[PDB]
Parts: C-alpha cells; structure tokens; sequence
RNA sequence: UUAAUUUAUUAAUGCAAACAACCUGCAUUAAAAAUUUCGGUUGGGGCG
RNA sequence: GCCUGUUUACCAAAAACAUCACCUCUAGCAUCACCAGUAUUAGAGGCACCGCCUUCCUUAAAUAGGGAUGGCUCCACGAGGGUUCAGCUG
RNA sequence: CCUCCGCAUAAGCCUGCGUCAGAUACUGACAAUUAACAGCCCAAUAUCUACAAUCAACCAACAAGUCAUUA
RNA sequence: GCUACCUAAGAACAGCUAAAAGAGCACACCCGUCUAUGUAGCAAAAUAGUGGGAAGAUUUAUAGGUAGAGGCGACAAACCUA
RNA sequence: GCUAAACCUAGCCCCAAACCCCACCUUACUACCAGACAACCUUAGCCAAACCAUUUACCCAAAUAAAGUAUAGGCGAUA
C-alpha cells in the first residue's frame, strides 16, 4: 500500500528478499544445492601502490602559487605526446608513433572501456 | 497559448529537419506529392458539371472517394487497390429503415505469377480486378511498372517494383545468366521504365525503412583523432618547408 | 429554428415556410387554402373557388413567418414577369 | 487465461502421467462445460489404441502377454498393461482378459474366417459376421475410437465387397474398411451400468460438481416452442 | 463483518498493478502514460 | 493417435517477408537497429557459434557423433 | 469488386480544398459487385498448336480462365499487345 | 411476449464468383439478439 | 422435505437449491474445454431416495391438535412447521 | 486477581515505548537486526520409470492417489 | 488481495463411541438457530449465552484464472473491494 | 479583552511573437545466456426532434462576401 517508499529487499515475501540485492556486484554463481562458487577473477583486486617515501600529502600549502586551469585536449596531448616523434621522422604505419588501429588485443580496451575507473 | 504552426503541419517541419532531411530529394518528393487513387469501389462522374434534374441547372459535381481499409495482409498481395469497404447501409434499401453496419470484403485468390525481370514465380493473394489490370497492362512486370504507389497500394508491389527497377537500372546479369540475348530482349521490353540506381534504391520505401537506409548509408566509426592531427601536423609542416 | 448556426454564426431560415408561403415585400404573407387539392369531388363549386384561392395571412401569422425567415427572403426581387409585382406594394391604405 | 494443455507430452510411456483438470474451463479460463470441478486427484495413463502396431523394426502379427488387468481412473473400462517383445503399453481390456493371458495382433485378412478368441485384434474383413467387437476404427490405421466404454460391443453387421457395416453401441449403423482393426469381445467392467452412486459425494469424488446457469442465454434454459402460423393463430390458447 | 477487503500481498500487488503488467498491454502503457502527463510520482505499484 | 497437442507444440515462426522473396533487392531489417522494430523487416541472423561451450551453458553433442557410440545397440 | 455510393450527397468541397465528411456519408448502398457481370474473352496470340483454339499467331479470344490458368502460364500464348501483333505480323509476312 | 422495427452477426440453404474443400457477393429462412414505445375520460381493477 | 449438504456477506437457513435414484431430449466423434474421452459415453432438461398397487377423542371451557401414469408407502434424518404427557421453573 | 493465553514461523508492516536531550508511546539526535536459520540454484542431450498411502506387516478398499532418476 | 466458481501445489481435524461411515457425542476449526445486549455501537453487522456441522459435498493458507450485458451462481437476481 | 479582524505579492489568466557517473520493461529503477507475441480494423451514445424508430453542426487547412443562398431533410427538427 506504501507506493512512495523505494523498493527494497526488506520488503517483499522470502523469494522477493532473497532475490533483490543492494547494488553489490556479483562475485560468482550458485551451482546444484544453492552452493556458491566464488570466481576469483570476479573478486575486485584492489591495486594499492607502495607509500613508503611518497613525498605528496592530502593537502597543499598555500604558499603554492596561483595558476590558470587549462584542461587537457586531445589536441594538447597529441602535440605534447607526438609531434615530436612526428616532426623528427618527418625532416628525416603510425603504430611506430603510438596509435593503434584497433582496441582488440589490448588488456585495457579504451572503446568500449574494459576496466574498472 | 498557440503552436507557431499548425499542427497538420507537423509531419512537413519533421521532414524538413533531421536525418529526414538528409534523406535524398527524389525520395522526398515521392512521399510529399500525393495523388488521388484510381476509381475501383464507385463510378466517377463523366465531367466536372452536370445538369442536375430536379432544377435543370449546371451545377459543379466532384468525386468523393470511398474510405477503403487495407488489412495488414493486403500488404503481402496484389490486391488492384481493392479494399474492404466498412461503411453502412439502410435496411431493405430505403432511408426510413434501419441503419447497419456493412463490411464489404473483396474475392481474394491465390495465384502464381511469373516476373521476366525477375525470372521468378510468386504464389500472391490477388483479386479479379488485379487479374484484369494485369491482362490490361500485358503482363505482371508491366503492371508493377506502370501502376503508381497509390494505384498498387501494396508494400509487396512497391517491393516487386523496387526490384524490378533496380534490375533494369543496374542491367544485371543475374537475369538468366548464361543467355545474354535472352536477358537483352527483357530489358529492351521494359526499356521505358528503366530509371537511375540511385533512384531505383529508393522506390516504394516507408518513412521508416528510408531512415533506417540512410543511418546505414551515414554511419561510419568515429575516425581516430590521432589521423586528423597526424595530417594536419603533416600540412602544417609541409608548408613551413616550403615557405 | 436556428439563432445562430455552428458554421456561420447566422440566423437560419425555415425552409418550411419558404415552400408554402408567399412574402408580399411590403410585409403581407400569401398562401394557398389546406385542402384544395384535396377530394374535389365530395366538394361544392363554393367551397371548391373558396379552397382555389391565394390568402393574406394574419398580424401575428405573419410576424411567425418573418421571424422563421431571414432578411434575404425580404428584399425587393424585380422579377422579369412577377404576376405579385403589382401586390408587393401597398396603396391608399390609412394606418 | 495463461491456459497452456496439459496434453503436452510427445513420447509413449506406461508411467501415469500426472493430468491438469479443468473445471469445465476453456483456454479463455470461462466456463465452456458445466458442472464440472474437483474431484479426486488423477493421473493418466497412455492408451495404445493402435493395437495393431508392431514394433520398431519388426513387422507382421504378433502376441502380447497380458501383464495387468488395472482399474483406470479415466474410463469406465478397466485397462490392461500387456507386454510384447521389448516394449509395454496399455491397452483397453475386454471382459474376460486375465493377467498371463495371450493376445493376437494381425493385419492378415485370412482368406477364410479367423477363429475370433476374446481379446486378440483382427482386421474387420477376417472377422466372422455377427461376432461382438470393440475398439473400432474408422479408418485404417487411424486408431480405435468407437465401441471403447466399459461392457460395450459392437456387431459385425455385414461384410460386402472391402466395405463392412458395423452396429454401434447405439444400435446405428457404421461402413467401415474391412481392413481397419477392430478387436473381439465386449470392453471388459460390464458392470458399469450396475454402480449405484449411493450419495452425492461420490459424484464429488468422480469430479461432478453441481452447476447451475449452464445457458448464459438471455433468460436462462429455454425449450422450443411452435410459432404458428397467421391461420393457427387463432387456435392457439382457446379460453376454456 | 466488512471493511477488511484488502489482505496484502507484495506478489499480488505487483503481478496484479505493477510496471511489468502495465507495459504488458497498450492500455496499460496508456495508464502509465497518463499517470506521466499528470505528474503523478508512483507511476506504478 | 500422435501425442502432443498442437498449442503446446512450439509455434511455427512467422512467414517471411515477401521482401526476401526479391532476388535483386537487399532488405531493410532491424538489425542495424540492434532491436526489434514491427515496421521493419526481421533479419536473418546467422548461427551463433561461441554459445554451446561455456562448461555452465553447454550443450553435448548428438549421440551419433560421441565417442563410445556403436551402431550395434546394447542392453544394459 | 463492390461498387457503392452514397446515399447523402457530399456538399461541394472546392478546389484546393477537401470534403469534409459525417456520420451519414458512411452510409453506402451497393449499385453493383462486379463479379456478377458477364464474363468478357480476353485477347491472346497463340504461340504453339492448341486443341480446337489456333495454331500459332492467329489472334483468339478466350475465356479469361483458360487464358490466365493454361495457355499465359505454359507459354502456349502471349499477350495480344501492339508489340506482340506487330512481331506476328512481320513473322507472317517472313513466312 | 403472437408490441413495432431490423438481421448488421452467426447457422443453414439457394443463386452467382473462384475450380470438392475454402472464400467473396447477393438473396431467403431461422437462431440469437439489438433498438424503441406504453394516448385520453370514468375511487382502482376486470369487462367495457 | 427422503437423507448429509447449499442459500438471500448485513432482518428470511426454510417446505427453497442441491442431492443419490429415475425419466426425457440431443450427439457416431480426435490434438486447447467436453477429452488426451467415444453410447455402460458426453451434454441439456425434468422429477425426486427408496418400496408397493394400478362426528369422536383431547381441556372445565379447544376459531388450536389428532382420528373416523397416477394413487399410495415417512426407514432414518431436521436449530423446519404444528400438537401433547410429565417435569421444571420469577 | 485474570487469560485458548503465550512463544516462534509465515504473511503483512517498515523503525512505530532502545539511549540521550528538549516536550507533555510527542519532537530531535544517537544507536541497532552480524549466518549456521531462510531465500537466491541446478551444464546439457537423450533415455528411463505398471506395482499408492493409511505404524504398511495381516485385514480393509475405491475416490485409484506429483514424488524422477540413470548413460 | 472481498466475494462466487475453478486450477496448481499444500495444511488442519483432540478425546470418547464406533469400525473403513457425506456414522454418533463432542474440542480445535467452520457456521450463524434463538434470545438478550449494542443501535454514531468495541463493531458501516459486534458481544454474551444458546445452537448446527465438525474425516468431509469439510475447513483453510499460498499463487494463478474467469470482467460488466460480461463473469460467477448447490437460483437467494445471490456475489463480482462496505 | 479574548477569539479574531485586516494587508500584497507569491504567483496565475488571456494575447502577441517565436516552431519546442550508476540503475531502470524481471517484482521498473534489478551489473552478466537460446529470442521471435510483436502494431494497424467505421466510434457509440448522451442530446434535438418536446416520445421515438430515418434524421440531429463538431483542427476544415484565406478572413470577408456569395449565403443561411443552391441544395438536403420522418421535406421536420434541423443540416
Ligand atoms: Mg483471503
Ligand atoms: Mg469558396
Ligand atoms: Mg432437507
Ligand atoms: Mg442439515
Ligand atoms: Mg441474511
Ligand atoms: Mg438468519
Ligand atoms: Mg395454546
Ligand atoms: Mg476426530
Ligand atoms: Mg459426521
Ligand atoms: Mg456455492
Ligand atoms: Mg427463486
Ligand atoms: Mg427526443
């Protein structure tokens, strides 16, 4: 009878609770028994560097000067990531430069992105 | 408040806007010009005036055509723009009497046609009066040709002319390979309805499936932006060489 | 009848009135008798010339009929051999 | 209605097989027969009509031995498990059909009559004139469906040219094919007749429900009537 | 004796008046329609 | 007597579009859509072949092509 | 096919414009089906030997039946179009 | 309902149409219905 | 009224509806009800299980009660409707 | 002194007498229900399965009663 | 999601008497005979006592189905969200 | 003297002009397996006719005028 409250898992009869979720991402699947096998691939493996003599703080000091923000083009990482190459090959197949024709092969798929953040 | 144009309208603007406008203009002229159906289920008027009986005075007259309603499977045949007729009648044919709602449905029949352009047999629910403007036109291939969209009335007939015209306009010689006199004698049969590819691809058509062809004509991936600045940077440098 | 029409916005005129009656313009209505072409036969000749007869209709008839008509109906029609062009108007008539 | 038959399975097999009913409900889910709900519980069991089927690879006639004579819940005549060569199937039982005993399945239209024992199939054309059948076809191979309910038989009325006239249960007259099967003997649990329901929930248990408004026609259940004609008109309600 | 009609039940009430079935038919799609052009929050239950 | 009633035998696909009937024509479906549409012709789609060999989602093969398979039946 | 009219007349749309139409011009009476008219013969040139018909490039009139259903369908016969009897005529006059 | 008006729809036939099935049109007969009405005078009603 | 049951949710629980039993009418048959049935079947209507044959008494006073194809037969049962003995009781 | 009451599950409800601080089981803030119970399943293709239950042993039947596995 | 009927798959029915029962008495449970209370009530049909059924044509939970001239109806024109 | 009483803009009306991250169809707002069902089909009636039974105006694609005219119509209401 309560149209307005949001429908969760709290609610419903045992099949209705059982089956909706939080938003949790899945990690595997139920096999014969309801047993849960747990695919470790599916785990997200967290990617935590090493700190030890990392000289950047969560904060910065105000004694750091004022600057203009100019966000990052296309344009802007191409003339600063190969121009140069470009312009040094050309007084003397770009794949030799960097670009590749197509994103399959690659771990880290850029279109359709492949990997987490 | 009030739209700025009438809501009649609406359709036009659409077309004049979008992919739709993009659309080629021969299509769009196909789809914007509207002409009246031929006679089938009432006799026309002979003139354009007539003097009425009762007061013995030249009075305009104008043809009024029935509402006809093309079931969906209609589509799928060659019906000669015959249709159901859903109107009403009085009772025992006087005015006083009731007033009942009559269906008035055509004799359909299944018939297989041969197409020479096509050098095909297709099995197509048909009328007597299909037959009889076949006979009249000299044969089924002549038919599709010559009757017009709103004659045909028929998406397999606008589909049978899309493909026959695209046979003649591309002179194919998948008709009857291994004889080239043969497929030579049909095409100069039909010489006279022969029309350009470009318009032949686009004849008897839906709004929808026009769309639909030019997202696939106009849809290409995204060329990388590393080749455009590859070229540009390229030009600029060819030019500073030079200058 | 109708005061206004949905398409017009006008007054209409009972076409009823129009097929029986005559408007004289000067504002008297003529009619023909009920029954004058009615079992002649079981009639006497007295009845029959008085049934035959074209006949002024009264204030308030006509007044009925006026406002069942519109103005068009009014208007002075200068017809080639009108046999009513003499009875359209009134003369030597006091009050 | 979300109505789905539960007439769904495709192979043969001997294992009951667990039967929806219907309350007398169309796949609309409206009432289309009357009277009809509850009841005990059911589950049903193939009937090989067919007797004449030999078996896979395998032609020409063969016996049965009669493994079960059963009660089946969804006739009045009781069935009978019967098992030839390597495979099982139900068939209708005839009144005498016992557990152990023998059946004849032929398709072999003797040039003389065949000696017609109680319960075997054989064409209509090998039978001998006036001899009592059960499970006729009406066509060759179409498979038994006349003469099937428990102690009926039919009559090997006449046998002229292929043609053979059959006498139904209800005493009319049926041209059949001489070589379509029929089987001899009347259908067995003769005693059908003979139940007394003795109360109304019996009639409960065997799924009869009472049901009224079974017309749906304006004003319910109407006999026919006589219109007369405009010269009877005049006699029709004469005051006394 | 009356007054209780309503004997809850999430599975009813979904399968019963919930977005599911009101897209199942064009005049459900109507109903939700509606519900959109008058601004009702709950389109459906 | 065949068992299994027609409404529960699976349903015969819709005819074809009589535009696939045209030889010289290429058809107009919604495959490029990637959804269906009812104003548009239904595409043929090809034979999916990557499906039957996840271990969660296989399907074996005929018995006719498995490896113990002997023309010569034996009762077990 | 069913011919009908109307049994109310339609009033005058104009030129550009279009008729506008009530619930009484959806009332049709039927002034005929065509398929109760009497058969008609359709005009065909033979093409090859046909039993009690012709021979070859003699012009024929046949029932629409048989010309629809055997003669056009098998090739025994062709269209009795201008293209047609002119190629006959110049066969004829070849032979 | 033996009130009036219909038979659009089904079901039968018949005649045309398509070459037996199936289907279209036109009729006729039914079933099922549908729409509509309940004048005036005489304490009321019956018969008037 | 055969019986057990059912019914006017919220003024009627009944003699009404149903019901076994019986009768009548209709239907010779397959792949969605009837029915995965086939005349000992199915549908509809009627009827009512079944079985057989064809002025006096009561009170003192009693408009109350009981007794001198149909006709009949009440075994049992009933919060049915009447009557009564005795007892019991504000 | 009282109760076919109580405790749990289901279903339903959704924080609705826990703590604190302001008011007169209200308002605001803070806290809380931790999986073993329960839900959320099954890799398919074929082929298999007549033999009730009722202490299931006698006796008692009819209304004839899902139990789906194996290569 | 009431109610009527139905479908699928569940569940309940002490004790005594009797013996395989639409059996008897009588709990739970279902109902609603009669009386009283209540009558803006605790209640838009309740309470108390009494009473009928209570292994069945029973009661009942869950999910599904039949929709308005329609459904459903052991026919009361009953019921289909007071 | 209590309860009250009063207020003026919050906005609204009619014109003109102008054409206007993630999740979610399964039990919506639910990361992740075999599709295929995929739409089209005269409005009716209230009402007027003082009942009612034929009939009884309704986004039309230039306002005005022709003209409530010609016409239609239980030739009547009306159109
Ligand atoms: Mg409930
Ligand atoms: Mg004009
Ligand atoms: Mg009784
Ligand atoms: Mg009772
Ligand atoms: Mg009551
Ligand atoms: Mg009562
Ligand atoms: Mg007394
Ligand atoms: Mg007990
Ligand atoms: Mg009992
Ligand atoms: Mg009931
Ligand atoms: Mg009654
Ligand atoms: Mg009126």
């Amino acid at each position: 009878a309560d149209r307005m409250s949001k429908w969760t898992s709290k609610r419903g009869p045992r099949s209705f609770r059982g089956r909706k979720g939080r938003g949790a991402k899945g990690i595997g699947f139920l096999t014969s028994g309801w047993r849960f096998v747990q695919i470790k691939e599916m785990v997200p493996e967290f990617v935590v560097p090493d700190l030890t003599g990392f000289k950047l703080k969560p904060y910065v000091s105000y004694l750091a000067p004022e600057s203009e923000e100019t966000p990052l083009t296309a344009a802007q990482l191409f003339s600063e990531a190969v121009a140069p190459a470009i312009e040094k090959d050309f007084k003397d197949n770009l794949e030799k430069y960097g670009f590749e024709p197509t994103q399959e092969g690659k771990l880290f798929q850029l279109y359709p992105r492949n990997f987490l953040r | 408040p009030l739209h700025k144009y009438p809501v009649w309208l609406w359709k036009r603007l659409q077309l004049r806007e979008g992919i739709c406008s993009r659309l080629p203009g021969h299509y769009l002229r196909s789809l914007e010009e509207e002409r009246t159906p031929t006679p089938v289920h009432y006799r026309p008027h002979g003139a354009k005036f007539k003097i009425n009986p009762k007061n013995g005075q030249r009075e305009r007259v104008e043809d009024v055509p029935i509402p006809i309603y093309f079931p969906p499977e209609s589509q799928r045949g060659l019906w000669g723009g015959e249709g159901w007729i859903l109107g009403q009648i009085y009772a025992n044919n006087d005015k006083l009497s009731k007033r009942l709602k009559k269906v008035w449905k055509p004799q359909l029949f299944e018939r297989e046609f041969y197409s020479e352009i096509l050098d095909k047999k297709f099995t197509v629910t048909v009328t007597m009066r299909t037959l009889d403007l076949i006979d009249e036109a000299y044969g089924l291939d002549f038919y599709i040709l010559k009757t017009p969209k709103e004659d045909l009335c028929s998406k397999f007939g606008m589909d049978l002319k899309r493909g026959m015209l695209l046979r003649l306009a591309r002179q194919d010689p998948q008709l009857h390979p291994e004889d080239p006199e043969r497929r030579a004698a049909i095409y100069d049969k039909y010489k006279e309805f022969a029309i350009p590819e470009e318009e032949a691809e686009w004849v008897g058509l839906t709004l929808e499936e026009a769309i639909e062809k030019q997202r696939l004509l106009e849809e290409k991936d995204p060329v990388p932006l590393f080749k455009i600045y590859v070229a540009e940077l390229i030009q600029q440098l060819q030019q500073q060489a030079l200058s | 009848l109708t005061y206004f029409s949905a398409r017009k916005g006008k007054r209409k005129t009972v076409k009823a009135v129009i097929d029986r009656f005559l408007r004289l313009h000067c504002g008297l209505w003529v009619r023909r008798k009920a029954g004058y072409k009615k079992k002649l036969w079981k009639k006497t000749p007295a009845r029959k010339k008085r049934l035959r007869e074209f006949v002024f209709c009264n204030k308030t008839q006509s007044k009925l009929l006026d406002k069942m008509t519109t103005s068009f109906w009014k208007r002075r029609n200068w017809y080639v051999d009108d046999p009513y062009q003499k009875y359209h108007d009134r003369t030597n008539l006091k009050v | 209605a979300n109505f789905v038959s539960w007439k769904s399975r495709t192979k043969y097999t001997i294992t009951p097989v667990k039967m929806r009913k219907s309350g007398g409900r169309d796949h609309t889910g409206r009432i289309r027969v009357h009277g009809i709900g509850g009841g005990h519980k059911q589950r049903y069991r193939m009937i090989d009509f067919l007797r004449f089927r030999p078996e896979e690879t395998k032609s020409g006639p063969f016996e049965e031995k009669v493994i079960q004579v059963r009660y089946d819940p969804c006739r009045s005549a009781d069935i009978a498990l019967v098992a030839g060569g390597s495979r099982k199937r139900w068939i209708i039982a005839t009144e005498n059909m016992q557990a152990g005993d023998t059946i004849l399945n032929s398709n072999h239209i003797g040039r003389m009559a065949v000696a017609a024992r109680e319960g075997d199939a054989h064409p209509l054309g090998a039978l001998p004139v006036g001899t009592l059948i059960n499970n006729v076809e009406s066509e060759p191979g179409r498979g038994a469906q006349y003469i099937r309910a428990a102690g009926t038989c039919g009559v090997l009325l006449r046998k002229v040219n292929g043609t053979a006239i059959i006498q139904l249960p209800s005493k009319r007259q049926m041209q059949v094919l001489e070589t379509c099967v029929a089987t001899v003997g009347r259908v067995s649990n003769v005693d059908h007749n003979k139940r007394v329901i003795g109360k109304a929930g019996r009639n409960r248990w065997l799924g009869k429900r009472p049901n009224s408004g079974r017309w749906h026609r304006k004003g319910g259940w109407a006999g026919r009537k006589i219109r007369p004609l405009p010269p009877m008109k005049s006699y029709v309600k004469l005051p006394s | 004796a009356r007054g209780n009609e309503y004997q809850p039940s999430n599975i009813k009430r979904k399968n019963k008046h919930g977005w599911v079935r009101r897209l199942s038919t064009p005049a459900g799609v109507q109903v939700i329609l509606r519900r959109m052009l008058k601004g009702r929050k709950s389109l459906s239950h | 007597y065949e068992w299994g009633v027609r409404s529960t035998r699976k349903s015969e696909p819709p005819p074809l579009d009589r535009v696939y009937e045209i030889p010289g024509l290429e058809p107009i479906t919604f495959a490029g859509k990637m959804h269906f549409v009812p104003w548009l012709a239904r595409p043929i789609f090809p034979p999916w072949d990557r499906g039957y060999k996840d271990p969660r989602f296989y399907r074996s093969p005929p018995l006719h092509e498995h490896p113990l398979y002997k023309d010569q039946a034996c009762y077990i | 096919t069913v011919i009908v009219e109307r049994w109310w007349k339609v009033p005058l749309a104009g030129e550009g414009r279009k008729p506008r139409l009530h619930r009484r011009h959806r009332v049709y009476k039927l002034v005929e089906d065509t398929k109760h008219r009497p058969k008609e013969n359709l005009e065909l040139i033979l093409t090859q030997s046909v039993e009690n018909v012709g021979v070859r490039g003699d012009l024929v009139s046949v029932k629409k039946s048989l010309g629809r259903n055997r003669l056009l369908p098998q090739g025994l016969a062709v269209y009795a179009s201008p293209e047609n009897k002119k190629l006959f005529e110049e066969e004829k006059l070849l032979r």
